[PDB]
This record gives structure tokens, sequence and C-alpha cells, in this order.
């Protein structure tokens, strides 16, 4: 405005796009020199004359951190000889109205020599008050609205809204904050705009019912939502009684003159009277069926869940990124699955991120549900496909590595995506801006080892939310209905559903308490555990015959020694392990007809008969003498002995094989028998058995076409097949991540494309028109092959000492332990 | 339903399919219990459902015996040892033997020597089948060209090609270790022979067009250094036209592999690359002569005084 001078901007994210993206590179087959962005519009200003230039003031900002090797090809455009140095080419000359920025707040990896090059400007505090920063942000949201809404109904709203919170007691509120317990916390001032943000979102979402009621119950209203917003935005980190501190806090200091801010406040609004009052316990029952016991799209309504459900809701319809934090068993993932697929305007794209997750993987996730069109606002675009909001879901955001400078790049990539709403075409050298795809995340607190802290940038950009293990007695409440519905299956002990669930729930939160990670890291007890037990229980029941008491309360023992104690170090655990669960039966159960429950006194198991049940100790020695005889006689021949110990290792692989998902981790030492005990189960079961078959320079290619092979057996031929894996087999960590995203996933997301997806395609057709299956939407032809593969694969993972890096890793790692 | 049983024993050993060999069984089952009790107090039923049960029976032999493991010497072999009989060679050849003649080699009682024949054709069937992979994938697969300055037809993108082609060695020369492949082993190292000519003619192939483009972007276009080498410029627009003879030539071929059976293309290869390199010595002579002609030229380098 002062000079009167044209303004030109490009913004670029460095670590997002490489040196053959940026500065372009020559191509390897003719040294053609692909132009790379930062040279293509180098030369669109300088070369070409049609758009105004010398007039004009050309600016360019490198948003992101930025690293020595990039300003290497800039060193020289840095330098005073004020020309651009080309690999091959030209080199294009800069005029003085093409200015250059950088911004970043790390200098560990800058040469000084590129301080003394570079004009230095630092920022040693915050550049605007609290106060200034929160008006400027309802001018922006009113600017937003404006445009869109009522201008009347908008100007009284506002004016409601500025004389609704004083800046007085928002100092002492933000204060207060401060002085209060965050998980990946940041600075009062970055959680500012996410407040201001959500709450007139959602005071505009009650606009038709603003011109009916009298102004007082208004502001009453406005004021219940504005304190809401604060809570949930600034405290949706707090542990959740620290939420009613700061509950109680903000009712304290913020005006009381309105309507109160409570725990559990809602308005359910209906156009049937002016229903704005504080509304409270409103849980509703739900009856399932037997069946629906693991389908991992099932949630159980708790207020806790409810409460997450409808502030999840608000802040996608706030239109503003979400970032997730919680403990490892803290069901985050499957909660906001059943939050969104339910609903009738957000679609969901679960993407679980990996050590190294490339942009175009994300690119190519976004194009199966999205399309390219160009009009003249944005030139090219990348918006939805169908009417419904499309979301991803990013998982792990912190399990990918950072680079040799620090800094992960896809990260800044989401960070591009939900910041300028956009980002650049590397092959077409554009920027393409994005229609309203949200950005959702979970991710475990950096306390947890293997987590990277994440950078202030990126968290601040989005809200943050802690949700942790939801009490004792809502896991009392949520397994009981679990158990009622086990219990469907057989009605004669229907009544006893309250004292499976209370023993259940003690002795999950015993074993929480007596095993830590200081004995060893990987004492971790989950709801998850219980509802794996849960899932052995009803397979049990389902197989096995009709139970008595004394039958029942057995298995059930049996399945707790299955999922909690195997786990389980040395013999004085053990041991204290058995005598726990002596004092829970004898407190949670009136019954007292069992026998001895310790694991050699429990022999249950279904390969002796068609139904799973307590057998004989010495019918089952027998049984296994005769297959291993039989495997000496066509099987490997190997000096082998029988005892009590692998039995009992034969019965707990049997049992880990007929779930559903086979996915087994046998943690040991050497020449124990495992690799081939392991071998010998699977046999009684007649599995087939595949080994990886590794070298000194096995690239990732080799475990690439071994695995896409015995899964295509898995699912052309239904093989049944049965993966061993060692800790030999582990040495890179490409195909770790690889092992690692078929587990925590159950498909390849990287080669299923091309070629392999229409094989894919044409196999799947193949299968179900030769099986008699109409099945034929491709979505759900996905959804199955996912099933199929669920069904018939079982992997296990035989290793060494724990006290291997190598070892360690692998115990440590989410998906394994998970 | 007698009258279809017989024409599905009479079908040669091709035509029968396991599936269609399975819902013909289930036809005839079904349609048995539908016969009146004066059909099945006649012989015709007890002959059909003692043939369907047996043909029943050795339904999994035959699934076995129905992959594309098995060649016409195996079936030669299985005849001459199981049933001491032969099939005339241009009918087993062929695979076109009535069911009838396998059946009466007794399946299931010498179902162990079938057993081990089988094994010993799947052994080669997984040669079979990487062979068949090459043999089609290679058979065009052609190289994707474009124009450059109205001159030659450089290929695009055919590292990916040439990459394919060295990985399609490396699986031929580690399936030559197989315990049933004897059968092909000409064919084999047919086929050893045309992929590593293929071989010598991509790895000259990457250097001649990398020395080619090198020189032109240095010979063809400014006439200041082409009237400074006259004899190495002529040397090199002859190469160019051969050259441009012998691309035309494989290019309308449209057979990667019968590239080598054009004659004198090795050759041509060859001395090609040779001169090219000769060249490129003599440029770099002549850059080394000129250098010491004036000192300075040591600091602007060799595109620069170019
Ligand atoms: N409200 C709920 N409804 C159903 N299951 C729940 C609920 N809360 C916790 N769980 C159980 O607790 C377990 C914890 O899951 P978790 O391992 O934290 O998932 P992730 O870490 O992938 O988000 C889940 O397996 C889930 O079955
Ligand atoms: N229960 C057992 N009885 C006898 N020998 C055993 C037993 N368990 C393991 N072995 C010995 O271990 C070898 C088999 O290797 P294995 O123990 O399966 O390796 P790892 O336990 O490291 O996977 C055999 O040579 C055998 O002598």
């Amino acid at each position: 405005i002062f000079d009167g001078h044209a303004n030109v901007v490009y913004v670029i994210d460095t670590k997002v796009l490489t040196k053959e993206s940026l500065y372009g590179s020559m191509l390897k087959a003719t040294l053609e020199w692909r132009d790379g962005l930062f040279t293509s519009i180098l030369r669109r200003v300088n070369d070409d004359i049609t758009g105004t230039f010398k007039n004009s003031r050309i600016w360019v900002v490198f948003d992101s951190d930025l690293d020595p090797e990039y300003v290497e090809a800039m060193n020289s455009v840095l330098d005073d000889n004020k020309i651009l140095t080309l690999p091959n080419g030209e080199r294009l000359p800069i005029p003085p109205n093409f200015r250059i920025l950088f911004e970043t707040d790390n200098l560990d990896h800058t040469t000084p020599a590129t301080i003394t090059r570079c004009g230095l400007l630092w920022f040693s505090t915050d550049v605007c008050s609290i106060s200034s920063k929160i008006d400027h942000l309802l001018n922006k949201s009113y600017e937003a609205l404006d445009n869109k809404l009522s201008m009347f109904e908008l100007d009284k709203l506002k004016d409601l809204i500025s004389d609704s919170f004083d800046m007085a007691s928002l100092t002492n509120i933000f204060t207060c904050s401060n002085d209060l317990v965050h998980i990946l916390g940041v600075r009062t001032f970055n959680k500012l705009e996410t407040a201001v943000q959500l709450a007139v979102h959602l005071i505009s979402s009650y606009r038709q019912w603003f011109q009916n009621l009298d102004d007082k119950s208004l502001k009453d209203v406005i004021t219940l939502l504005i304190k809401r917003s604060l809570l949930y935005a600034l405290a949706g980190d707090s542990t959740g009684e620290s939420q009613r501190a700061f509950i109680q806090t903000i009712n304290t200091y913020f005006g009381h003159d309105s309507q109160e801010l409570s725990d559990y406040s809602t308005i359910v609004i209906a156009n049937d009277k002016l229903s704005f009052s504080s509304f409270c316990s409103e849980i509703p029952s739900v009856s399932l069926e037997a069946h629906e016991v693991m389908r991992p799209d099932i949630v159980i309504p708790t207020i806790d869940t409810i409460k997450h459900e409808k502030i999840f809701y608000d802040l996608l319809n706030s239109k503003r990124g979400i970032i997730l934090c919680g403990p490892p068993g803290s069901g985050k993932t499957m909660i906001m699955n059943n939050a969104l697929r339910n609903s009738s305007l957000y679609d969901v794209v679960g993407i679980n991120f990996s050590k190294d997750t490339t942009t175009e993987h994300i690119l190519s996730a976004l194009h199966r549900h999205t399309n390219y069109v160009t009009t003249s606002k944005g030139l090219t675009l990348l918006p939805k496909s169908d009417i419904k909001n499309l979301v991803l879901f990013c998982d792990e955001i912190n399990l990918p590595k950072l680079d040799k400078y620090g800094s992960q790049n896809v990260v800044l990539f989401l960070r591009q995506l939900m910041e300028k709403q956009g980002f650049w075409k590397t092959p077409e050298n554009k920027w393409v801006t994005i229609e309203r795809i949200h950005i959702v995340g979970a991710c475990n607190p950096p306390t947890d080892p293997g987590r990277i802290p994440m950078s202030e940038r990126f968290t601040r950009h989005a809200a943050i939310l802690y949700l942790g293990y939801p009490s004792g007695k809502s896991l009392s409440q949520i397994y009981e209905i679990y158990y009622k519905a086990i219990f469907k299956l057989v009605p004669e002990f229907r009544s006893y559903t309250e004292p499976f669930a209370r023993a259940s729930v003690h002795l999950y939160n015993e074993c929480k308490a007596r095993y830590s990670t200081g004995l060893q890291s990987h004492y971790l007890f989950s709801p998850r555990e219980l509802t794996r037990l849960v899932r052995g229980v009803y397979t049990a029941i389902n197989t096995g015959p009709r139970q008595t008491l004394r039958s029942l309360i057995r298995l059930w023992a049996y399945e707790a020694w299955r999922i909690f104690a195997d786990r389980l170090v040395g013999v004085k655990e053990k041991n204290s392990f058995e005598q726990l669960l002596y004092e829970t039966v004898d407190k949670y159960l009136p019954n007292q007809d069992l026998g001895n429950i310790s694991s050699t006194s429990l022999l249950f198991s279904g390969l002796l008969s068609l139904d799973f049940k307590e057998v004989n100790k010495t019918d089952l020695v027998n049984f296994i003498e005769e297959r291993f005889k039989t495997f000496c006689d066509e099987e490997l021949e190997v000096p082998m002995v029988i005892h009590e110990s692998m039995v009992d290792h034969i019965l707990r692989i049997d049992r880990a094989l007929k779930q559903v998902q086979g996915h087994m981790m046998l943690i040991g030492a050497s020449r124990t028998g495992k690799t081939i005990l392991t071998r010998f189960v699977a046999w009684l079961n007649g599995l087939k058995i595949v080994q990886p078959k590794i070298h000194r320079h096995s690239n990732l290619s080799d475990f690439d076409m071994i695995l896409k092979k015995a899964i295509s057996d898995c699912s052309l031929k239904e093989s049944r097949t049965c993966l061993i894996i060692d800790e030999s087999n582990i040495l890179e960590t490409a195909f770790l991540e690889r092992m690692n995203t078929l587990l925590a996933n159950a498909d390849i997301p990287d080669l299923f494309q091309g070629e392999e997806y229409d094989k894919l395609l044409n196999n799947l057709r193949n299968k179900t028109r030769s099986l008699g299956l109409l099945l034929d939407t491709e979505q759900e032809l996905y959804d199955w092959f996912v099933g199929e593969i669920a069904k018939n694969l079982h992997v296990v993972f035989t290793i060494c000492d724990p006290t291997n890096n190598k070892s360690s890793a692998m115990i440590s790692s989410p998906a394994l332990f998970n | 339903l007698w009258e279809d049983v017989q024409r599905t024993f009479e079908t040669p050993w091709c035509r029968v399919d396991v599936l269609l060999l399975q819902s013909d069984l289930a036809n005839f089952l079904r349609r048995a219990d539908e016969l009146p009790r004066a059909v099945k107090q006649f012989e015709m039923y007890k002959s059909l459902f003692s043939q369907v049960n047996m043909l029943t029976s050795v339904n999994k032999i035959l699934v076995e015996l129905k992959d594309g493991a098995l060649k016409p010497r195996h079936w030669n072999m299985i005849f001459r040892d199981i049933g001491k009989r032969q099939i005339q060679k241009n009918l087993l050849d062929k695979l076109e033997f009535s069911l009838k003649d396998v059946m009466v080699l007794n399946l299931t009682l010498n179902e162990i020597l079938l057993t081990k024949i089988i094994e010993r054709a799947q052994k080669e069937f997984v040669i079979e089948k990487s062979l068949n992979r090459i043999k089609k994938f290679w058979k065009e697969a052609q190289y994707e060209v474009i124009e450059h300055s109205s001159g030659l037809k450089l290929v695009r993108e055919w590292d990916v090609l040439e990459q394919a082609c060295k990985e399609d060695l490396e699986e031929l020369v580690s399936m030559k270790a197989s315990n049933y492949y004897k059968i092909f082993e000409q064919d084999c190292l047919d086929l050893e022979s045309k992929l590593t000519k293929l071989s010598e003619i991509q790895v000259n192939w990457v250097e001649v067009q990398f020395y080619w483009l090198d020189l032109y972007g240095i010979l063809g276009e400014n006439l200041d250094i082409q009237n400074f080498l006259p004899l190495e410029t002529s040397k090199f627009k002859s190469l160019t036209s051969e050259y441009k003879m012998i691309t035309t030539r494989a290019f309308q071929l449209d057979t990667t592999i019968e590239v080598i059976h054009i004659p004198n293309f090795d050759t041509t290869l060859k001395l090609t690359i040779d001169s090219l390199k000769m060249i490129k010595s003599s440029l770099s002579t002549f850059l080394e002569r000129q250098r010491r002609q004036f000192p300075r030229f040591y600091f602007l380098g060799n595109d620069d005084l170019l």
C-alpha cells in the first residue's frame, strides 16, 4: 500500500518437498532437467514478462524449518553474486525484487555462515496480548460467518458475545489454567484460537432459536456455551477430575449471574419447547446379540462415551483439525470409529502411519475418495467426491521418526494441509487447494518410549483431547453388558452376570497395581485384555457343551490364566497371580466347589473332542505322544522329549491358533523347542507353514513377494497358513514396518495398486462366483478380503532373550504388544 | 443318463476339467434317485452308480493330475509304468486320451506312483511357470521412444525395463537348480542365450545412448566445433545414420526378444560404442590441447569452454 507495488507470495514447506522436487533434477536417461517448484516460479517471474514483475515485489517464504542441504543450492543465491547455480543448464539471474524468506524456531542445524549471510530477526516474546488475540479471533469468526448468515442476527449475537465475556476474569481463568498439568500441553495462547472457533461455531449452530426467547435467557445460554467451549478446548488434555476442578474454578471466577456450567451439562434442543436448560443423567440402555462380542465396530454407551462423541462431533463441525491423546488401552481408535462411521455427514478414512509413510501414499489415499477438478479460484483442486465430508484418520502420528536434521516431513505435510488448506503438486508444480478435508489423529503420550515429542507448531494448529481409562465402575457396567450378552447363550446363569464382571474388573485393577514396568517393560494391562478374555469365554462356551456353575467358573479362570498370566515371568509372580485369583474368586463368587485352579490343575482343550472342556492329563499326554510319533514317522526327525510344560504350551498355542486372530508373540530363550513345537501344533490342526528365507543382502522385496504369495494362498485357495518369523528373520527396519502394518492393519496398503489391484479385484470376482457369493461391492470386496485374511492367517513370533536390543524393540513396539 | 456317463468317459483328457466333472457327477448323483424302480432293477442303474461312485473316489487324484505341471512325457511314463500300455504318440502329445484309459490304471491302488510323478511334475512346474512369465513378458515389452530435436528415437524411462530384464536373468539363472526340470533344458539354454544377448545389447545401449547424447550436445548443431573436428564430426554423423537405421529396424520390429535375431546387430552395437569412445577420447584430447593453448581456460570448465 505504501509504495503501490504489487505483492507476489509463494509459501513453500522445506522438509515436505525434496531437492529433486523443489529445485528439479536431471533425468537419468537423457539428462533432461526437471524444473522443480522454486526454479519454475523463478523462471515464470524472470523470463516471462507478460506478468507484472518490474512494478511488483516478489516474495518467497520457507515456512518449514530449513536445513543446510536445501540452502546448499541457495547459498550461491544467498551469496552476493545473486545468481542461481543449477546442476544443469544455464544459471538463472535473480532480481532485487525477488526477496526470499525463511521461518523456523530451531537453529541447531544452521551454519553460522548462513547466519552471517542472512538477516536475523528474533522474537523473544509474544507479539500480542491475550485479550487482543481473542478480539482478533472474534473478528475473524465474524467476518467468516457474515458472508453466509443473516446480518441482523449476526449483529445481535456478536454484541451479546462481546458483552458476554470480559477479559478481566478471563485473565484469572487462563492464569489458573497454566497452573494445571497438561499432556503434550502448549501455552494457552495457542488454545485460544481453538476455544474461540469452537464457541462461535457452536453458538452459530443454534441460530434458528435466537429470535423467540428473552435476551436474559439468551445471555444465560451464551455464557453456558462459552464456558463449555473454554472447558473443552483449554482443558481437553486434562485428566478429567482435574477437568472437574477447572469446572469449579471457572464457575467461581467467571460471572455467576448466568446459568451455571455443570460437569455433565448439555442442551437437548427440540422444536416443541424452549428447551435450553441443563440436562444430565440421560444414559440409554442398549440390547445387543450374542455374536456381537467381537465386531470392532461395537461401542457401549457411557456418560464419557457420549460426552466424547458430542465433543468430537462439535469440533469437527467447528472445522478444525483434532489430535487425540491417551494411554495405549484408552480405546481411542475404535471409539473414534464408532463415533465417525454412524455419522451421516462424515466419511471414515482410517490410515495407520508408519515409521516412514511417504506423502504420495496419503495422496493416493485421498485419491480413493476424491477427484481433481479445475476452477478459477484455485485452478486445480482436490475436493470431496461424494457429498458427505471426508475426514482421514491418521494413526500414531508420533510413530514416524524424524529425519537426520529432526522434524517429521509428512507431519509437516499434514500441517500444510490443515493450515493453508492445500499443498503443491510436485509434477504439476502448481498449488492445489483442498475443500474441507478434515484431519483426525490419535497418539500415545510421548512419555511412552519410542514416541518422539511433537513439534509445537502441529499441536498448536490442532486441538488436543486426552481420554484415559474410564474408572473402575464404568468398566464394571460395560463388561456387565458384555457378560449378559455372553450369558444369552446359557440362560441358566443370567443373574450371575454381575459377579463375573466385578471379579474381572477387580482382577484387572490388581494386575495393573501388582505388575508394572519396574519389573520389565511389558507389564501393561488394558481393557483390551478384558475384551480378549470375554471373547475367549464366548468362544469356549459356544464351542463347548452345557456348563454347570463350577464348569463356567473353571473355564473363566482358565481364560484369565491364558490372557493375564501367560505374559508373566518367574514363579513368585506366577503364584502371586494364583493366590490373587483365589481371593478374587472367593470375594466375587459364593460357589465353593472348584478344586485346585492352578495351571497344572486346569486342562481345557478342544483337540481331544469336538467340545471344548476340561480333559484328563494322561489322555492328553498319550494323544500328544501319538502325534509326535507320527511326526517322527513323516515330519522332521529330531530327538524330542514330552513334559508337562511343553504340553501346557501346546494347549496355549492350540487355543491361540483357534482364535480369530492367530497373531502370536512367543517369547523365551533358544533351544527350548519353540520353533518346532509351533510346527507340531500347527500340523495338529493341519495348517500350512511358511518360514521366510533370508540372506545377508535380502532386501524388502524378498519378504514382499513371500508375504504376498502367502496372502494369496490364504485367499485364492484358503490354504489356512501359519507363519513363523524369528529374531534372525528381523534385521532391517523396512520389513519391520511392513510386519507392523500387516499386524495393526489386515492388508497391504502400498502394493494393492495397478495390476496388483486389478488382479485382486478379478480374483475376488472369481472366488465369490465359484463360492456362489453375490458380493460385488468394491469397498465391501476390500472389507471381505480383510475378513478372509484375518480368518485364515496366523503368524507367530519366535524371539530370543528380551534383553537384546532388537528383542527390546520387538516387545516395545505398539502394534506387536497390542 | 448312462449315455451322459459314457460321454463323460469318452471326453478327452484335455476336454475334461475337474469343475465340470464335479458338476456332472453331482447331476448324476441327483438324478440317480429320480430313476423309477424298473430302471434300478435293471443293470443300467447298477453300472451307472458303480461308475459314478468310482469317479467320486478318484476325484482328488484327478484334481492333482489336472494341473499344468504334467507334460506328455509324464503321462507317457504313467501309462508305461502303471498300465503297461501306450497311447498313440500323436494323440498323447496333444493330451487327448479317454478318461477310461486313465481309470483302467487303478488310480486308487497305484496312488503312490502317480503321487510321486505329480510331485516331480510340480517340481518342473515351478520352473515352467517362471519360464512362461518371461516367455510372454519380453515377447513384446518394447522400449517407449520419443523425438529429440527431430533426431534419433531416444527411449523413455528405459531403466525400468532394463531392470526388468536384469531380474529376469537373475530368476532364469536361479531356476537352473531344480529336481524335475530337465525337460526344457534345451529351451532353458535357448532362453538363457536370448536373454544374455539381450543383456549385453542393453548394457551397450545404455552406454551408446549416454555418449551419443553427450556428443550430440557437442556436435550436430554448433558448426564451429563441427568444422574444428571435420573428421570426427563426419564419423559422428555416419555413426548417427547407422544407429538411426538400427533403431528404426528394432523399433518397427516391435519384438524386444527378436531383436537378437537381426544379424549384424551386436556387432554394430560394439563398433558403434567403440567408435563413440574413441571420438570422446579425441574430443577430450582436443579440449586439453585448447586448454594448453590458453591457460585461463582451466577455470571455465568443459561445458563452458565447449
Ligand atoms: N466405550 C467402549 N466400548 C467398547 N469397548 C471399549 C470402550 N472403552 C474401552 N473399550 C475396550 O478397551 C480396549 C482398548 O483399546 P485400545 O487398545 O486403547 O485401542 P487403540 O489403542 O487402538 O485406540 C478396546 O479393545 C475396547 O474393546
Ligand atoms: N523338550 C525338548 N526335548 C528334547 N530336546 C529339545 C526340547 N526342546 C528343544 N530341544 C532341542 O532343541 C532343538 C530344536 O530347536 P528349538 O529348541 O526348536 O530351537 P528354538 O527353541 O531356539 O526355536 C533340538 O535339537 C532339541 O535337541
